[PDB]
DNA sequence: GCATCCGTGAGTCGAGG
DNA sequence: TATAATGGGAGCTGTCACGGATGC
RNA sequence: CUCGA
């Protein structure tokens, strides 16, 4: 579940990056910021009830 | 109830311009400013003052406040005097006044008509430390700038030129407000570049980069120490009200001691020190004790020079220095004898 | 907490116990010299190490905190004497 | 993989997403050096 | 003197300003490299007092001899640092704001005084409806505008700027 | 006597604790495999049984 | 819905000016005003147009509310409420009593009703909302500082927007946001969504939260220690 | 005159983390 | 500083008793 | 939050 949340945030970031930048020179690596996913996981394992 | 919904409704009240309406308004604004210039030429007044009077009349009595740059406080009296100085012009001169008024009106209508674009742009800058509405307002400021700087002769749409100033305003806002401990914009750019670089490096390394690797990727002028210091300087504060167990249990602040105020032990130690020092000083003659006190600042809070103490007791500086020396000598003798002041030396 | 070399909490119910005993000075001591009275606790410690009796307590700091926090809510809380004339618990330090 | 519908262009890559904590043989985790346990939660089953 | 009573009352803007030692103009806290309070910000020693006992910000005055003295170079009073627990500041609002305690604590004290319901007071205070202070001989739907009347945005616009429409 | 530039900030055994030292761990900045949080020069751990 | 008034000579009023019946429009006083309205001087069409509209004073927000509160004469209202207390209906007597209790509270205290509106917002001493450096050299701070910063930012932006003659929607938005900022400072969560710091669902601790409840100042620090 | 929505309380201390 | 760009996006909700405007 | 009375 937390993985799903983090992934959703990552996806929002992705669409956000797809709206910006050069439209011909986009790689998966350029669109994907992994930080929110890592954050969701870390939050689950550290500060979940 | 929801301020965003409310604002989107109020924005939905004003209809979107057609190319013709847009061009017309922009033209009226430009010619209006030129008219203000001409009125400044004729009247010999200040273009800013004239602009503020015209704007005042267009907006109404509701909004009449003092403008920072104006040498004169903008009150209805003064704006009436200036409006009467303007209305008392010949026809061909009084024309520019009407041009200016319609200019300001067109300005208002142009901004209000272009409030949607700001939203459409600002919705992409969320989650960066500023609320949606704050982003919208800053973008609105940018929009105002764009309106005042736009030139319709180039046949470019207003949206194109507005977007630049709007983005500029939002980004400036984020870089100026997002942090509790304010960081200069150029430093913010450096910090963000450092972040992007670290993120790229981890994306290629399959792990977080060391300071060294980051420095390498940052080019000349960057070593590991500079990366570390930048990251250190970029650290944001944490909340004192952060919960430790649950909301109803404890706060981070509860675990932080006050290091400022002296403890009862420290205060008592200082007190016993003053008392013991006075005790030891009483074993000297009044003049040597007083000289010592003046030279160490126990009297009026500051240490006097040998010349000041000497002039105070009416003797040579050499004399007073010798008295200080014999006083100190006696203190050392007595202290070696009683050992009552040793423990305070820590 | 033991880790912070902490003190025991003398809560509402413990206070009630002291009140029910009529132990006014014990209670006031808990409220002031023993906790949150800075001049009071300093003077108490010094007096005890000097072998003198502990002095009369004064205003707990958290009451000053309360007053300031009420001022921040735009409420004017005033300590008056019997003649309804204001008494300054901040000793001029906060009055211009 | 990234695809542009019009261009038909297809760019494919393996991207690093970070790390995921692994469960030890005994059913526990090691989070920042300390052993932790994810306690199971009981709740109302979905349905009508 | 002995404290015998404790009174609580509303603070007037003038009272509040009398409390204040300075206006806080900048949303700044401390400087990012010196870790010292920024000027006109939330921690400014010019307003709230010195961080160190009997010592101005620049360091021109560092003793108790100068007491009450306000340094001319940095503008910090030479006094006890404890005053940073006691000295108030203030923020001068561009437009007035309601104290929510007198709005949302039902029944609203403000709403009770002015005979306004919670809904109406909400609609006015959070800019959803206008309220009339002087109709100036205005007329809506035949009936003239009475004071303290609740106008929507469309109604107010039609009354204040007139009715019109563009057809394509 | 000149007042020294530095002061004692040593880690001491808390009241009611103690025993035998069984392990020490020292992590230093500028050494292999080691990178501490920003500003931290070194971390020392002592285990007491 | 407008009234046209052609002119052949110099016009005496400019665009935007508000006009009542019997006002001198143009031509040295020959052509005058029929209806109430706002002046649109059309130089192309050479006509003074007047869009039918009144010069109403209908305001929004705590400015308007503060005005109405300032206008209140307490004693008169007390009289009228007393007359309302002599009414047969029990409900009207109830409402009149409830109002008269507030009115008489203000009358007897010496407080002015308008003081329920803020013009100057107090700022708590910094030591009561500290910015302190922790063991590791990192900083910890109270939520009150973020609430205050929100307030100050919105206020300053409002002053700038007013200084640059911003339209009505924008100023309205800014004022609304300002009121909400003050409300968040004083009693976060009381109206609408609670203000939270970025990347967290935790409501910032406001001035009301500090005082009330089991963790509030009274129970946690004054009735026990 | 009577059902409806909202705001507010719901034991203590102590420990770990 | 100028191609044009014009209305967001969160939202699992298993308690209880009272004072209240209200508002059916 | 988990533990203790
Ligand atoms: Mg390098
Ligand atoms: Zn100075």
């Amino acid at each position: 579940d937390q993985f799903r949340v983090g992934l959703a945030r990552l996806a929002r970031g992705v669409r956000e990056r797809m709206l910006m930048g050069s439209e011909d020179s986009l790689t998966p690596a350029k669109l994907v910021n992994s930080r929110p996913l890592e954050a969701a996981i870390r939050e689950f394992f550290s500060r979940s009830q | 109830s929801d301020p965003v919904r409310q604002y989107l409704h109020e924005i939905g009240q004003v209809p979107l311009l057609t190319l013709e309406e847009e061009v017309e308004l922009a033209r009226k604004v430009e010619e209006g400013m030129e008219a203000i210039k001409k009125l400044s030429e004729i009247t010999g007044l200040d273009p800013d003052l004239i602009r503020e009077v015209v704007r005042a009349k267009i907006l109404g009595s509701a909004r009449v406040r003092h403008i920072p740059g104006l040498k004169e406080t903008l009150d209805p009296k003064t704006v009436e005097e200036i409006d009467q100085k303007l209305k008392s012009l010949p026809k061909e001169h009084k024309r520019y006044l009407h041009i200016a008024r319609e200019g300001e009106a067109a300005r208002q209508h142009l901004i209000e008509a272009n409030l949607r674009l700001v939203v459409s742009i600002a919705k992409k800058y969320t989650g960066r430390g500023l609320s949606f509405l704050d982003l919208i307002q800053e973008g609105n400021q940018g929009l105002i700038r764009a309106v005042e700087k736009f030139e319709y002769k180039r046949r470019f749409k207003f949206s194109t030129y507005a977007t630049w100033w709007i983005r500029q305003a939002i980004n400036r806002a984020i870089a100026d407000q997002a942090r509790t401990i304010r960081i200069p914009v150029h430093m913010v750019e450096t910090i963000n570049k450092l972040s992007r670089t670290a993120r790229q490096l981890q994306q290629e390394l399959g792990r977080e980069p060391t300071y060294e690797e980051i420095a390498e990727a940052m080019g000349p002028g960057w070593d590991a120490k500079r990366v570390e210091e930048t990251l250190k300087i970029a650290q944001e504060p944490v909340s004192l009200e952060t919960p430790i167990g649950d909301e109803k249990d404890s706060f981070y602040g509860d675990f932080i001691p006050d290091e400022h105020l002296p403890s009862p032990v420290d205060a008592a130690t200082q007190s016993l020190l003053s008392e013991e020092l006075e005790k030891a000083l009483s074993k000297l003659s009044e003049r040597e004790a007083m000289v010592l006190k003046l030279r160490k600042g126990l009297i009026d809070g500051r240490e006097h020079t040998l010349e000041e103490v000497g002039a105070f007791f009416g003797v040579t500086r050499e004399r007073i220095r010798q008295i200080e020396n014999k006083a100190l000598r006696k203190l050392k003798y007595h202290e070696s004898r009683t050992r009552k002041l040793r423990d305070f030396l820590d | 907490g033991k880790a912070q070399f902490g003190g025991q909490r003398f809560g509402e119910m413990e206070v009630w116990a002291l009140e029910a005993y009529g132990a006014a000075h014990t209670l006031q001591e808990m409220l002031t010299l023993k906790s949150d009275d800075i001049e009071g606790r300093n003077a108490a410690y010094e007096a005890i190490i000097k072998g003198e009796d502990v002095p009369e307590p004064s205003v707990p700091e958290s009451f000053r905190v309360l007053v300031k926090e009420l001022q921040a809510l735009a409420l004017d809380v005033q300590t008056l004497d019997e003649k309804d004339n204001p008494v300054d618990i901040f000793e001029g330090l906060a009055s211009k | 993989q990234l695809i542009h519908k019009d261009t038909g262009l297809i760019k494919e890559d393996e991207v690093f997403l970070g790390h995921i904590p692994l469960m030890t043989e005994d059913g526990s985790f090691i989070i920042n050096g300390a052993d932790r346990v994810i306690v199971s939660q009981i709740h109302r089953s979905p349905g009508v | 003197k002995e404290v015998r009573k404790v009174r609580i009352a509303l603070a007037s803007p003038e009272k509040i300003r009398s409390w204040s030692y300075g206006e806080v103009e900048k949303p700044e806290t401390i400087n990012y490299r010196t870790l010292k309070p920024e000027r006109d910000g939330l921690f400014d020693e010019r307003i709230f007092g010195p961080i160190k006992d009997y010592e101005c910000a620049c360091g021109k005055y560092k003793r108790q001899r100068f007491e009450g003295k306000v340094c001319e170079r940095c503008g910090v009073e030479v006094t006890k640092s404890i005053v940073r627990r006691y000295r108030m500041g203030h923020i001068e609002l561009a437009t007035p704001a309601a104290h929510i305690w007198f709005v949302k604590d039902v029944p609203s004290k403000i709403g009770t005084l002015l005979d306004l319901s919670a809904t109406e007071l909400e609609q006015v205070l959070y800019f959803s409806k206008y309220i009339v202070l002087d109709p100036k001989g205005a007329i809506l739907n035949g009936v003239p505008v009475e004071k303290r009347q609740l106008l929507t945005d469309e109604e107010y616009r039609e009354l204040r700027y007139g009715k019109q429409e563009t057809y394509p | 006597e000149k007042a020294r530039d530095v002061k004692d900030t040593s880690l001491r055994v808390p009241p009611g604790e103690g025993g035998i030292v069984v392990r020490t761990v020292r992590l230093r900045r500028g050494d292999p495999g080691v990178e501490l949080k920003p500003g931290v020069r070194e971390v020392v751990r002592v285990y007491v049984a | 819905k407008a009234r046209v008034y052609p002119f052949e000579d110099d016009v005496e009023v400019s665009t935007g000016d508000r006009v009542a019946p019997g006002d001198v429009l143009a031509d040295g006083g020959k052509v005058k005003s029929d209806v109430y309205g706002r002046v649109e001087v059309d130089l192309v069409r050479n006509v003074v147009r007047v869009v039918e509209s009144y010069d109403i004073d209908a305001r929004m927000g705590a400015e308007a509310i503060q005005q109405l509160l300032k206008e209140l004469d307490l004693e008169a209202l007390e009289k009228e409420l007393l007359e309302e207390m002599k009414h047969p209906s029990r409900a009207r007597r109830a409402k009149a009593r409830k109002r008269l209790e507030v009115v008489r509270a203000f009358l007897d205290s010496g407080n002015r009703p308008e003081w329920m509106i803020l013009e100057a917002v107090p700022v708590l001493p910094p030591d009561l909302r500290p910015m302190v450096q922790v063991d590791g050299g990192r900083f910890a701070t109270s939520d009150l500082n973020d609430l205050y910063r929100r307030l100050i930012n919105r206020n300053n932006r409002l002053k700038k927007l007013l200084a640059q003659g911003a339209p009505e929607i924008i100023i309205r938005n800014e004022k609304r946001m300002l009121q909400e900022a003050v409300d968040a400072l004083l009693d976060n969560g009381r109206r609408g969504a609670p203000v939270t710091n970025p990347g967290s669902d935790r409501p910032l601790r406001s001035l009301t939260d500090i005082l009330s409840g089991k963790q509030g100042r009274f129970r946690q620090n004054l009735l026990g220690k």
